[PDB]
């Protein structure tokens, strides 16, 4: 998988678990949150692209979406995603 | 010349739609939301509360992140341009 | 990593790895795809509960979403998502 | 049914969405969207496109996805209910 999924644990534990992909010759990586976490996703690339590896990575695509969640029990609610593809260069 | 809206923890993200739509209503055709640091997912809500409300009257038309450095601190933001269709 | 994500492989392939999550005791598992793998994901969602876990899988939500995709050289496109959670009744 | 649209393989999205929008111009409120096999994504891809068009003027009332039997044959199939909302 190149996929790191931003979940409730602080922002340095998902730009390590990007670092590490990409250390291991994984090139391009998706960074994917939803809700809340969408602020984390964008602050985690940010981390690398200044940090870690300014100049080195460069931003693919930015997917900006909604969802509509739907329960067993037939309720709704939508919820805000993001996904950020990010490459060496 | 073009209209940035700082998305603010003061107002809710229902408010800040309301406020693009008088915008709109006053013949603004695109705005560009910015949202900083834990506003950054605050942004996209009122994004997609907005193009919840008017549909196809609304196009994201582009997104960019990136930082930038307030009082040596190193910051995110998301800018979301929104261009009014008809 | 709860995540069992939609490519272009058989889909078999997504079937074994959903199985081998919950065979793990992973409680709840998520299928996710975007675009036209939407289609292999609820066909995963079906195998499973018919042909390996009938009686034993329920669907615990649905998330029906769609992406403005925006590339660094300007391209824009919208495309599809979907991610169904299952756990075991 | 009147209000069953079965979704097709050789119409494209914008088709199928034109096929609802004629509906709704003629007084019909609800409609159920049904993808079987590779039409799933399909199902899912004309929902979208009349919410990125109608926006909150529709609603995805319910959404299930389940299998059905046809010469012993299992077909995974995807239901979207949808509703105008005024």
């Amino acid at each position: 998988s190149n996929v790191v999924l931003i979940g409730k644990k602080p922002v340095m534990n998902y730009v390590l678990a990007a670092l590490t992909l990409l250390n291991q010759g994984v090139s391009e990586i998706v960074i994917k949150a939803r809700g809340r976490a969408i602020s984390k996703a964008v602050d985690t690339v940010e981390i690398v692209r200044n940090r870690f590896l300014p100049d080195k990575i460069e931003i693919k695509e930015i997917r900006v979406g909604s969802q509509v969640v739907t329960s067993q029990d037939g309720r709704q609610s939508r919820v805000s995603t993001i996904e950020i593809a990010i490459r060496k260069k | 010349k073009l209209n940035e809206i700082v998305v603010r923890k003061t107002k809710n993200v229902e408010d800040h739609v309301l406020d693009v739509i008088v915008l709109f209503n006053q013949g603004i055709d695109e705005v560009i939301l910015k949202g900083t640091g834990r506003e950054i997912s605050k942004a996209v809500d009122v994004y997609n509360s907005l193009k919840d409300r008017l549909g196809d009257g609304v196009q994201l038309v582009n997104v960019q992140t990136g930082s930038e450095v307030r009082d040596r601190r190193r910051i995110s933001y998301i800018l979301l341009r929104l261009k009014r269709v008809y």
